[PDB]
């Protein structure tokens, strides 16, 4: 993200979220956040479309 | 005045950001607050307004959407466009 | 923790030399001749016109109702002369091509006898580039040699 | 390997062999421009390439402000104002070896502690 | 692997090194041509060891090459054994010399019987690519797993 | 409670140091990695292994 | 609290939804990990700013795989059949001599390994060694519709200097700007085949260009106003071929133009190449 | 029939500003020994800088298949520049910048 | 003072003077609104000349032409 | 998102004429050996030219983008390691205040 250093390898700039939903999260940790959930409705779409071809 | 500045997503490959002012500009804890970075970087060049605008106008109507899962946000999301209510009042 | 509606009432409550002139030329002669500009493509630095030799020579080298599309002028004025000029001998050759970018703004401060100087402005600026150093070539004798 | 080129021509100087001399010469086919060779090399591959990863060192290296800032000190004007940045050469196999780049005498010092 | 010998890492090392291939590209650092006319003397001030040891008509060209001490440790590999598959590949055309292992240095030069240049070129395609110098084909990253 | 708070603020913190030390001695090219994977790929794949320890 | 915005045909409110494509005039660098000769391809999809929309698109491709020797470079052309290489093409720009070829394409003298990988490319350029010869070479490769070649090698010269990138200009003369922009492309195909810079990314929004109403009725008015224009001929040409009178009623038409905007407004196709442009206002809620 | 001259006559080429040279489409040069300036008439001076010091391979000739009058006129010299009560010219240089259509 | 740092929620008040100004919907009127002062006279203008040639035995010829736009 | 818009375009040619004014050089007038370390200037993808100069350039548009003078929807970068400067006029990119 444009709001960190180049060449960074800190586990809290590379997606890790050190905080729990009963303080609520960060925005550069809620974006990736986002982006695993929106991976996973698009992993679980591609799962069904293939189950149903394989199923016929 | 120069106080204000647009910004796309070619020159954000150029520029450094900070979230909140009051809080990653001034060089320097209650259990309840969520933990946040530090300020070891100096050279930022903008600072953003709100985060909270990052989100459309959907998610915009969603309570503490922090402490909620992203799927949960985005079923929400959807469901905001077909509710019962007031569109107009012609 | 609540959500602050109440700022009407707080917003309410609260507010050595030396000088030499120059000279602009009668356009009499800027009507006789027209001013080009030279330059070479040969990498060698010297190459003056006197070891060029002599005799140096520059020269140019049924249907019913239908459809025009159209065109400008001086675009028209500049693809009629589509010859390139030439200098040689009787051996060495150059030809030179336009450079239609270098125009915008050239003076020229010709030095005479005395001190002062007599400013021309430039017409255009072509590029000479030297021909015909190695004498070689083929056409289709290259094109059936490229084959292999 | 670093060739010349010709003069006048300006055409690449394609290596030939002097049976007479028995020593190398540079020569250009379109012309009769050959010179001496004051080298017996001529090609080098130069398989695993270890180049490129300090690329893009600029003179004013010291004002990008996306760059980070660390307090090591040089090894040679002793300054521990510098920035730092990995290697510039993108492969797989790259290591994370920093470069220390001094804002005082501009020197590319690393942090390597096994080879330097 | 076998009941009788199970539970061995020396083993398992040599069947790992009869089936992995290996290339002489994977040794090689880096490769360069020399144009030396003797066959016998060398300009090079260097290798003038290995022209005093490995010595005791032919092309003018001389095609020179230098390996990974690493990669000849990980890949177990022998000078010799190398300088061998080279000359049972190209046979007699090719002579070839390799330096020793005790050479801070490894070098390999060979020479032959237009310019000479281009079929040194060909031949280091040759030597690159089409030469393993041991295991059997397409097998790489062999893992051991207990 | 808050002293759970703190042992996993501490917990949290001990992986945190440990990702910083593996990156220290990454960066300085003092970790050889197995066969099979390069640097980057045992590095990422110890931070992530850290992480993953923490959190669970 | 009508916000507006939208558009009202045959008593429906139809939004034009914003439509998104890439963006041009941006040189790109992409990899093949087919068993395709090309290893790297460097696309330029060139079009000027306004005015007939082109779709032309250079490409220089670069042939061999990693490992093997002779990788020659060879650029495309619009309107020529077969591949050109960029040094014949540097012929044809008035470019002869090959070391002025190498300090446009390599800025830097002290690098080897560029340099290097110029050598097949400067073997064949040697091949072809004259501008005319060069002229005539693209002239005989592609657009056989010339017969004569003293019409061909001059058409291939305006080809050089019209349609070959059509964005800066198109003037005559600019060989030289050009010739430095394509050793830049080269450039950054041969720095991207040394492994020195990534993949040109196409993921990245900030070389992604939206589209609202102005540029799809930009393009609209744009075509039905030439379709305008050449009816108006086509009835200027029949009366003074009739030999009749003229009216200024039937020569100019205005059911094109009304029909045009309103069927491409009205229907979801912008005229299959574009649907689903234009929906009908959802009113279930305000948020909607 | 061409015929050089003389090209021993010495030209200096110059990049002027644009609304100079439109101007020019007199003054008084003042050449101090390495830097020169330009004292125009009522009106600014203006440095010259010495662009191009080495400047062969370059001349100038004049014409007053189809053969035409060609003459030679003299060598380049000297590659210069004009460089330039600034603060109007900066405002003017920023006037520039208001161009609009009806 | 006049010159002291402003706070988090002080933000909230640029972003009221920022949709003060645009509105939600901005984009397209803006949009639409260049188009229809510009785009008009740009597409009218860049190829309003058509000319037809006439040909008798002396050489004819006509043209039409299109100027400023006008919308109602 | 509730803060993005899309930039509409503008003209080049004010910068582009501005440009040459602080000594642009052309670039027909190029030498990679007399003028390594130029910067190249791109507008909207044409390279029209070099600047010996790039920082106090860079400084001058900067300064006068921000008074109001060049409109903001332009948006102009300047790669540090590529060497080059990319200056962005046209329609279609979507912006945001910060
Ligand atoms: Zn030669
Ligand atoms: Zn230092």
């Amino acid at each position: 993200l444009p709001h960190f250093s180049k060449d960074d390898y800190s586990p809290e700039s590379k997606g890790f979220v050190e905080n729990s939903y009963l303080r609520g999260l960060t925005p550069q940790e809620f974006f990736f956040h986002a982006m695993g959930g929106r991976e996973g409705l698009i992993d679980t779409a591609v799962k069904t479309a293939e189950t149903g071809y394989i199923q016929r | 005045e120069g106080l204000v500045e647009y910004i796309d997503a070619e020159e954000e490959e150029s520029i450094l950001i900070a979230m909140q002012p009051e809080d990653l500009e001034p060089a320097e804890v209650d259990p309840a607050k969520r933990i946040r970075v530090s300020h070891h970087a100096t050279t930022f060049t903008h600072c953003e307004i709100h985060p909270s605008m990052i989100l459309g106008v959907a998610a915009s109507i969603i309570p503490f959407p922090d402490h909620n899962q992203s799927p949960r946000n985005t079923y929400q999301s959807a469901m905001g466009k077909q509710a019962m209510g007031v569109f107009l009042t012609n | 923790f609540i959500k602050r509606d109440r700022m009407r009432r707080n917003f309410l409550r609260m507010r050595e030399y030396n000088e030499f002139p120059l000279r602009a030329i009668p356009k009499e002669d800027l009507e006789n001749m027209r001013t080009h500009l030279l330059k070479f493509q040969s990498k060698k630095k010297i190459n003056p016109v006197t070891d060029f030799h002599l005799p140096v020579r520059l020269h140019r080298k049924r249907k019913t109702r239908q459809l025009k599309v159209l065109d400008e002028n001086a675009k028209k004025l500049r693809f009629e002369e589509f010859y390139p000029w030439v200098m040689e001998d009787f051996y060495n050759t150059w030809v030179g091509s336009y450079e239609a970018g270098n125009s915008d703004s050239y003076v020229l401060l010709s030095v005479e006898d005395d001190g002062s100087f007599t400013m021309i402005p430039a017409d255009k600026v072509y590029k000479f580039t030297a021909r015909n150093k190695y004498a070689t070539l083929t056409i289709d004798e290259a094109e059936k040699r490229m084959d292999k | 390997t670093t060739f010349r080129f010709c003069r006048d021509c300006n055409n690449m100087l394609y290596p030939r062999e002097d049976k007479e001399n028995n020593r190398l010469l540079f020569e250009c086919r379109t012309c009769s421009y050959v010179e001496e060779a004051g080298s017996p090399l001529v090609y080098r591959h130069e398989l695993i390439t270890n180049i490129g990863e300090t690329a893009g060192v600029v003179q004013d290296i010291g004002s990008d402000p996306t760059l980070p800032r660390s307090d090591r000190e040089c090894p040679k004007c002793h300054s521990r104002e510098n920035v730092f940045f990995q290697s510039q050469q993108r492969r797989k196999d790259t290591s994370m070896v920093l470069f220390f780049v001094c804002l005082s005498c501009s020197h590319i010092f690393t942090s390597d502690q096994k080879n330097k | 692997l076998e009941p009788g010998h199970a539970a061995d890492q020396e083993q398992a090392k040599l069947i790992r090194s009869a089936i992995e291939h290996t290339t002489l590209k994977s040794v090689t650092i880096a490769s360069e041509i020399y144009y030396d006319p003797d066959p016998r003397s060398t300009v090079i001030p260097e290798d003038e060891e290995i022209i005093q040891l490995h010595f005791s008509q032919q092309s003018p060209w001389l095609l020179r090459l230098e390996l990974d001490r690493a990669a000849m440790n990980d890949k177990d590999l022998t000078m010799g054994q190398v300088g061998e598959r080279i000359k049972q590949t190209f046979k007699n055309d090719l002579f070839v010399i390799w330096s020793e292992d005790n050479d801070e240095k490894l070098i390999i030069r060979c020479r032959v019987v237009a310019e000479e240049d281009h079929m040194l070129k060909k031949i280091e395609n040759t030597m690159l690519e089409n030469i393993t110098l041991r295991g059997v084909e397409n097998i790489e990253r062999v893992v051991m797993m207990k | 409670d808050g002293p759970t708070m703190r042992e996993i603020t501490e917990t949290i913190a001990e992986a945190k140091k440990k990702v910083l030390d593996v990156t220290k001695e990454a960066q300085a090219n003092l970790l050889t990695a197995k066969h099979g994977m390069t640097l980057r790929e045992s590095f990422e794949d110890n931070v992530v292994r850290f992480l993953n320890e923490a959190r669970d | 609290f009508d916000m507006g915005g939208y558009f009202i045909i045959n008593g429906s409110e139809k939004v034009l939804i914003a439509q998104e494509r890439s963006a041009g005039n941006i040189v790109q660098v992409f990899k093949k990990a087919a068993p395709s000769p090309i290893s790297h391809v460097a696309e330029i999809r060139s079009a000027l700013e306004k005015g007939s929309r082109f779709i032309s698109t250079l490409q220089v491709k670069l042939y061999g795989r990693e490992g093997s020797s002779a990788r020659t470079i060879k650029a495309t052309l619009p309107y020529i059949k077969q591949d050109i290489p960029i040094v014949i093409i540097f012929r044809a720009l008035g470019i002869i001599p090959d070391g002025e070829i190498l300090e446009h394409i390599c800025y830097d003298v002290n690098d080897w390994q560029m340099l290097e990988m110029l050598k097949p490319c400067v073997e064949d350029g040697f091949v072809i060694q004259d501008r005319e010869t060069a002229l005539d070479f693209i002239g005989r490769r592609g657009t056989a519709l010339g017969i004569k070649k003293e019409k061909r090698i001059q058409y291939a010269k305006d080809i050089l200097q019209k349609e070959f990138l059509p964005h800066i200009t198109q003037l005559e003369g600019f060989e030289s700007r050009k010739a430095f922009f394509l050793g830049y492309m080269i450039n950054r195909l041969l720095l991207c085949a040394l492994d020195r810079k990534d993949q040109d990314d196409r993921d990245h929004f900030g070389k992604k260009r939206l589209d609202l109403a102005g540029p799809l009725l930009a393009q609209l008015f744009k075509t039905l106003f030439k379709k305008l224009t050449k009816d108006i001929f086509r009835y200027m040409q029949r009366t003074v071929e009739e030999a009749h009178d003229f009216n200024m009623k039937l020569a100019i038409n205005a059911k094109t133009i009304t029909s045009g905007l309103k069927y491409a407004l009205a229907t979801g196709n912008w005229g299959s190449s574009r649907a689903g442009v234009s929906q009908v206002l959802n009113r279930y809620t305000y948020s909607s | 029939d061409l015929d050089l001259e003389r090209s021993n006559r010495q030209v200096w080429l110059v990049r002027l500003p644009m609304f100079l040279a439109e101007k020019w489409r007199l003054g008084k040069i003042r050449i101090n020994k390495s830097k020169i300036t330009l004292l125009l008439n009522e009106p600014h001076e203006y440095d010259l800088e010495l662009t191009k010091k080495v400047v062969e391979n370059e001349y100038v000739f004049t014409e007053q298949t189809i053969p035409k009058k060609t003459a030679i006129v003299g060598t380049v010299c000297h590659e210069c520049q004009v460089m330039p009560y600034h603060k109007i010219v900066e405002q003017r240089r920023n006037i520039v910048k208001l161009n609009n259509k009806e | 003072d006049e010159s002291a740092p402003i706070t988090a929620e002080d933000s909230w008040a640029v972003i009221s003077a920022f949709f003060r100004e645009k509105g939600l919907v901005s984009q397209q009127l803006d949009s639409f609104n260049q188009f229809v002062d510009y785009t008009l006279q740009d597409i009218i203008c860049e190829d309003s000349t058509l000319i037809l040639e006439q040909l008798a035995q002396i050489s004819r010829k006509y043209e039409i032409s299109f100027g400023k736009i006008y919308v109602t | 998102s509730l803060m993005s818009c899309i930039s509409v375009g503008t003209d080049p040619m004010p910068i582009i004429t501005f440009l040459s004014e602080w000594g642009m050089e052309p670039l027909e007038d190029y030498v990679p050996h007399q003028s390594p370390d130029a910067t190249r200037v791109f507008v909207n993808g044409v390279w029209h030219g070099v600047h010996r100069n790039p920082a106090r350039l860079m400084e001058t548009l900067r300064t006068l983008r921000r008074k109001g003078d060049i409109n903001p929807e332009v948006s102009m970068i300047r790669d540090i390691r590529e060497k080059e400067l990319k200056i962005f006029t046209d329609a279609g990119r979507v912006y945001r205040p910060l």
